Parts: C-alpha cells; structure tokens; sequence
C-alpha cells in the first residue's frame, strides 16, 4: 500500500483470477461471462440494467442470455471484454488502473493481433503505467518450483503442452489442441439426452456443467470399467436439480472424460493429450528426455478429475521405453497455480527491468509487445 | 593407482582391456533435496 | 447487513472458500520467495533473458 | 464420349495435363536414344560395370 | 524386348508414376495415399468400400483418414505397399504383371532388408519375369545427358546430394537431410496459424500442400526482403479455399522455402543444403572437384520453387574457391526425370542383361538382389 503493487490478471476462457503481486491468495475469482435480458421486463422503478456482468450475471441465470466473450482461448467480442475488465478493476478490485501495473497471461499458440488488442485498449483505456504479457504454461513451471520440465495446462478454452528446458522455453516443440472443458460439457450435454433427460439453453449448459464438475472421475481401464457398469449397478449417483427433480447419471460418470484420451468420440482427427504430450517430447533432443519424463506437471481445470494422474501415468509409461522413469507432478492447487507463477513473477528486482513503459509504447506503437514480450 | 587410471581411461576410449579391477569406480549423480520443489506425489 | 464484508461472505460458494483455506494454509508464494537460492537463481535467469532478448 | 480415354482425361488434375503436354513436346527419351556418341557410351559405361561385376 | 516393353515404375514418397519404356510419358501418375472411412455409413445401396487408394482416395478427402505407405524414404506398411503396386498395376494401366517386367527404383542408401522385401514382394506374389533396382540419383544424371556430377534430389520422404563419376556412386561421399516437402508443409501450417488460419486434419494438409505448390517463392536476401514485405502490401496474395473462404498469404510465401537453407527455424542443428552439396564436394578427391563445381543437376519434386536457382548459385558461390566454374543445370521437367532416366534405362539392348530371372530368385532366395545387382 505505501509502494504501488502490480496486478496479477489470469485471464482463460472460463473464470476470471484477479489479485495483487506478491499476494498469497487471488482476491477475485468469477466467470467470464457478459448475460443481456431476453424477456419483456414490466416492473417500472425497480432494477434493470441492460446488461450483467460477473457473478451477478450467473445470479439471474433465468432471464438472461449468457455469452462468453472469449472462445477458444481467442477473444471474439472485445466490448464485452472491456466490460469485463472493467468490473474486474472497479467492482471487485476496487482499484484504479493508473497508479499500478498490470501482469496479462495468455495462450502459446494464437493469432497475432490479439495481442495487439491487448496492448491498445490497455493503454489508450485504462490508462495503465506498464503491463507485460506472459505465457501461462510457464508461471506452473516456476509455481511448482522446477526450472525444467514439460508442463500440461488445459483450461475451460484450450489444451496446449510446452517443454521448458533451463527455464527457457522451446518454440518449435509446443503442441497445442482445441480439446478443453467446454467440449467435455457439451459431449455431457449431448450423451445426456439419451436417458431422456434433455438440456438446451444457456442455464442448462451451466447446469450441466455443475453436474460435470461434482459427478465425474477417469477409469483406471476402460474396458474393465464398462463390464464393471454392465455386471452391477454399483455406479450410480443421483443429483438433485434446481427444479427439485432428481436425475441418476450412472454410466457416464467415465465416459464425459474419456473423450480427452479418446477424441475419436467427437469425431475429431487429433488423438489423447497422452500420446500429444509423448509427441512433444519426442520432438526435443534425445539428451534432455531423461530430465522431461521425470518432470511432467499437470495444471489447469480440467486436469482436477479424480483419478487423472493414474491413467496419465499409465498411459504415458505404455508408450514410454521401458527403461525410462515417469514422474507425474499433481500439485493440489493446480486450478490457481498459473496465477501462483504470475505473484513470483511480479515480486522479481530483475523484473522491473521487463516493464513495458508507456512512454515506449507511444513511441512505438502496439507492436512493441512482439519485441519487448517473449 | 596410476596403472589402473590408465587403463580406466583407456577403456574409455573403447579399448577393450582385460585389465580387472582392484577398486572399481562408481558414477552417481547425486541429487540436493530443496523445500521449494514440490513433491512428485504418484502412487 | 449493508456491510460489503457480510455480502461477500454472503455470496462466494463453498469451494472457493474451500480453495482459500487450502492454498492460503501452504503459501507457496511466501515459500518461493523468501528461500534465497531459488529467489535469486530466478533473478539471474531474468537477468539472461534480457541479454538474450536484445 | 463414353470411353475410359475421355475418362481420366477430365479426371486429370489440369498441372499433370499441362506437365504432360509440355515434356510431350520436349522428348526427351527420344532425343537421347537417336544420339549416337552419348549412347553407345553409356552403353560402355554400363557393360563394363557388370563386367567388373562379375 | 519388341513385343513387350519393360513396365518403368517410380515410387516416390509422394507420388507414384507408371509407364512403358521406350515412351515419353508415364501412363499414370497418382499421390500415394490410402484412406480409410472415419464415419458410419448409413445409405445401404450407394457402395462403400473398405478402404480407398490413390486418386479416387483424395477425391473424397473428407470422409476419410489419409496415410501415407512411404515414411521418410522408409517403408512402415508393407501390406499397404501391396495395396498400392496393386491399384498401380491393376487399375492404372490395366496390363498385367507376369507378362512384362518391370523396373523398380530406391534411395542411394536404404537397408538391406528393405531390398530383400521388395524383391520378395515383387517375385512372390505378382510373379513379375524380370524385375530390377535402380538408385533414383542416378538416373536423373542420365536423363541429363552426363556421366559425371553432382546430383542433388529432395522429395517428400528426404533430401540427398550424391556424386556420380562415369556412373559409379561414390558410397563416401553421398550425404543425407531430413528437409523435405512434408516438413515444409508442416512449418506452412505453423506459420499460418500466427495470421489466425488453424488447419488440424489430415485432409486439410492436401489444402496446406496446394498453397505451398501455388503460393511460394525463394528470396534472393532474406533480410531485404522481410523489410520489403513490412514496408508495403504488393507482396500478398489471396486463396480461395474449397469451402469459399479467402486467404491472405502475405508475409509467409518466402518464410515457407526459407526453412532448407537455415535448418534452425524448424529447430533441426543440421546445416543448410548449400553446405550440405558444399561439404559433399568437399569429401571427394582433388582432381574431381573441378568438374564438380562444373557441373551440377538439380532434382526432385521441391526443386521447382521459382528463384531457388539463383539462390543456390550464390550460396555456393559463397562457399567455392575463388574464379572457380560455377554453374547450376535445373532442367524445366526436373521432378519427371527419374521416371526418364528409368526409361532410357531399360531402352538399352545392353542393359538386358540386368534382368533377373524368376530360376535365379528360386534357386538363391530373396538375397541375389544385392550380388546380382551392385
Ligand atoms: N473440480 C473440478 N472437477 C472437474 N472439472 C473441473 C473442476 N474445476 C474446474 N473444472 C473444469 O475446468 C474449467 C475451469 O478451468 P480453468 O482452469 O478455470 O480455466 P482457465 O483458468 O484457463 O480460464 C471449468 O469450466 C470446469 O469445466
Ligand atoms: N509445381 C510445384 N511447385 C512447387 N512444389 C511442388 C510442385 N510439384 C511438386 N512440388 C512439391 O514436391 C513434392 C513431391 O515430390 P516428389 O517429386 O513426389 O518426390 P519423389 O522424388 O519422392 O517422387 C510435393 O510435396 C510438393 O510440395
């Protein structure tokens, strides 16, 4: 409070992390999402907006049309953005943009002038000091404590595995694939509708959603699961939804989450994140190998199903030589941990030397971020 | 000692030497435990 | 109450809640920052990246 | 117009087609067939090979 | 001899091409590609093949997954190769085996039981009277008309620069690259997706292919170039994809064909193809030396790139020894050659005592291919 402190900003496809640098803790953590009204509204001098934004939005679930502003990892409407940014700062943080700077996260892989954006409306709106862009996949790396090792984050938006080597990224052995938590809930949503039970607009998705991240788990063995299923009835759980009805899911607890081993279920090309995170290490130098089996972390959403670590493990040794050891690294605070990364990232002396500063950026346009950020 | 240095180094320019050894020689790496890294944490 | 602590209270699930206790009680940001060897071995690889950069 | 010659010719990639009428004007083959000198001395080239063969 | 003509085919790891000899041109050429279905076919009367090979397979790119039999110049789906010899011989030409031979070309060094299953293959099932084994850069120097140079060949599967002395092919001094066409399309796709274009499937890479066949050139300065191409938009072009999508290339058309001269854009510490040629004439005695740098012959299938023939002349230039004959000889037909030089090949009345006879390979097994042929 005496000195400014920089603003540690996750920002994924599915929640919004907000906290300040050297923070134990993110202060707010709520969904990206922007609703809009969709029914008449005759109640004169009462409260309506013509818009909700945050929690507030995911309050009134029954009257809204919930919109995600950011698809993909990519941000597809940027007014809503702003919005979104804005409720981050003011309502929840409470603090103005001008006197602190701001730490940004985003994907590996992406088009070019999203970062361009990021840069425009941040310095010419906000009017913030300094910001720097860093890639997620790396703050779970310094999160986790480790300078070397190949880090797995699948988000609600996408799924990308980089190798790091002396905390120094590798470029040309990134993988990423367009297989997250929202496709998982909509092959929930689509495999739902064969019991019967049927869900369709937006507070449904969400509804779904909910039931996906309390009844869910990965099998140890597929098959030996599925003729587990078909002998009892050992497998069932029933929830309980806001109508009041009470629905029992039973057979595809382990069949929502097996599309991530198994992509063939949506009918996509790519294969499992298992043999994707073997291709890239199988792409770096024989050398360094021994040191990436024996470092594999885990981060993101996703990756907090019951039972992940197991079938990662035994999968990965299947296609792993025979005299190689696997390590996997699952730490308990995966969900947050890029956030983790960001708070030792903003409390470095050397750091400050990193700050893109505004005067540069007037100097240079919004394509200094390409030079400055790495 | 200075024979048995000679021929370790010669059997490691892939000289095929009969020459035993009266003290063998052990390579390890080692490793420092530090409280930062997290566990591995598998089962 | 009007109080904006009550409502905060009032509002956040249980999970979140949850996931503060349980990251708040290992404070690994404190871990990795006040260790010295690991803190500075950071600083000097920063260091690198901005020779290496430009 | 019911003929297989009519056939692959419309499912002809159309740069094959051209590549075909191209090195059909070209005629290479024949060319270095119908010189004497360069074909008589590959011809030493190659017997003398397989007689150092066996 | 008269009454049948020896059947010339050339199995690149893209292409395949077929023909008689003492012809022009070959009958048929065709990618070489099997595909099999994806999805479940439901119309009961309209036919559906198990699997689909060749030109009627890349017809119907959507429905299928594409695989390739040839796998950096090295054969992983034997059975596969059977499918393809089979739709060559059966489909494409319409003649059968076992009343002509046939002739059959291979990389300058492959191993000796891939040799020895071809021959197998050929003799066993197909039951062909005459078959015989050719180096492919070596037939490119005869359908150029010399005896002595050097011969530089990049297809899909790999890139090798050999030497040839009055037809023998010095063992030493022939030099391996893994910068072929597939990896050029690959960096295309990696490239691509910074301008916000994504291309995941495997029928998408065919897209990927033509783009990189239709849309591309080789800059004489890397570094004049890239400030050409920022200071002005004459350098982009537009693509009409299938579905009716236009493209901007723009930036890209130069950085695709870049990767074979610098090797660590794609991540490889081999050196570039100009110093690969350089260092294959380097291991080769004195008095050759002159008329290698006398004589070289450029070939194969990436090749073709518009400006790689300047290009190549002043890298090695840059190399040679000083007033040193320089010149580079790049025929127009120079990804036909191989299938040329096969069929002046086997034009020869002395090149009929090449053929091995079916009591030869009965008499002493698979393994007379490598004493009867050298
Ligand atoms: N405990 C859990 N169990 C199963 N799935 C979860 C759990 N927590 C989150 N998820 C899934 O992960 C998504 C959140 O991912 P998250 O890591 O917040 O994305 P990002 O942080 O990249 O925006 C949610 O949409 C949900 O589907
Ligand atoms: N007209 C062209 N322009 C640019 N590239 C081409 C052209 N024709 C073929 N290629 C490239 O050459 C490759 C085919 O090489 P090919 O000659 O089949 O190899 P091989 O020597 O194994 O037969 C393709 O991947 C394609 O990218």
């Amino acid at each position: 409070d005496d000195d400014i402190a920089a603003l540690v900003v996750d920002n994924g496809s599915g929640m919004c992390k907000a906290g300040f640098a050297g923070d134990d803790a993110p202060r707010a953590v709520f969904p990206s999402i922007v609703g809009r009204p969709r029914h008449q509204g005759v109640m004169v001098g009462m409260g309506q907006k013509d818009s909700y934004v945050g929690d507030e939005a995911q309050s009134k679930r029954g009257i809204l049309t919930l919109k995600y502003p950011i698809e993909h990892g990519i941000v597809t409407n940027w007014d809503d953005m702003e919005k979104i940014w804005h409720h981050t700062f003011y309502n929840e943080l409470r603090v103005a943009p001008e006197e602190h700077p701001v730490l940004l996260t985003e994907a590996p892989l992406n088009p070019k002038a999203n970062r361009e954006k990021m840069t425009q409306i941040m310095f010419e709106t906000f009017n913030t000091p300094a910001m720097y862009v860093a890639i997620q996949a790396v703050l779970s790396l310094y999160a986790s404590g480790r300078t070397t090792g190949i880090v797995m984050d699948s988000g609600d938006g996408v799924t990308h595995t980089v190798p790091i080597y002396e905390g120094y990224a590798l470029p040309h052995a990134i993988l990423r694939l367009d297989l997250a938590g929202r496709d998982l809930t909509d092959y929930l949503m689509k495999i739902l509708t064969e019991r019967g039970y049927s869900f369709t607009t937006t507070a449904e998705r969400e509804i779904v959603r909910d039931i996906k991240e309390k009844l869910c788990y990965v099998a140890l063995d597929f098959e030996q699961e599925m003729a587990t299923a078909a002998s009892s009835s050992s497998l069932e759980k029933s929830y309980e939804l806001p109508d009041g009805q009470v629905i029992t899911i039973g057979n595809e607890r382990f069949r929502c989450p097996e599309a991530l081993f198994q992509p063939s279920f949506l009918g996509m090309e790519s294969c499992g994140i298992h043999e994707t995170t073997f291709n890239s290490i199988m792409k770096c130098d024989v050398d360094i190998r021994k040191d990436l089996y024996a470092n594999t972390v885990l981060s993101g959403g996703t990756t907090m199903y019951p039972g992940i670590a197991d079938r990662m493990q035994k999968e990965i040794t299947a296609l792993a030589p025979s005299t190689m050891k696997i390590k996997i690294i699952a730490p308990p605070e995966r969900k947050y941990s890029v956030w983790i990364g960001g708070s030792i990232l903003a409390s470095l002396s050397t750091f400050q030397q990193m700050w893109i500063s505004k005067q540069e950026y007037d100097e240079s346009g919004p394509s200094i971020v390409h030079r400055k950020c790495f | 000692h200075e024979f048995e240095a000679l021929m370790r180094m010669l059997d490691n320019l892939g000289y095929r030497t009969g020459y035993p050894y009266r003290y063998p020689l052990v390579q390890e790496k080692t490793k420092h435990k530090s409280e930062v890294e997290i566990p591995a944490t598998v089962t | 109450e009007e109080d904006p602590e009550y409502l905060r209270l009032r509002n956040r699930a249980a999970d979140l809640r949850q996931d503060f206790n349980l990251m708040e009680q290992k404070k690994r940001v404190t871990m990795i920052l006040q260790s010295p060897s690991f803190r500075e071995e950071l600083e000097g690889l920063i260091q690198e990246q901005m020779k290496k950069g430009n | 117009e019911n003929n297989p010659e009519y056939l692959r010719e419309r499912n002809m990639a159309p740069d094959l087609r051209q590549d075909f009428n191209m090195m059909e004007q070209k005629k290479r083959v024949s060319m270095i067939l119908q010189s004497p000198a360069f074909c008589e001395e590959l011809e030493s080239m190659i017997q003398e090979q397989f007689k150092k063969g066996k």
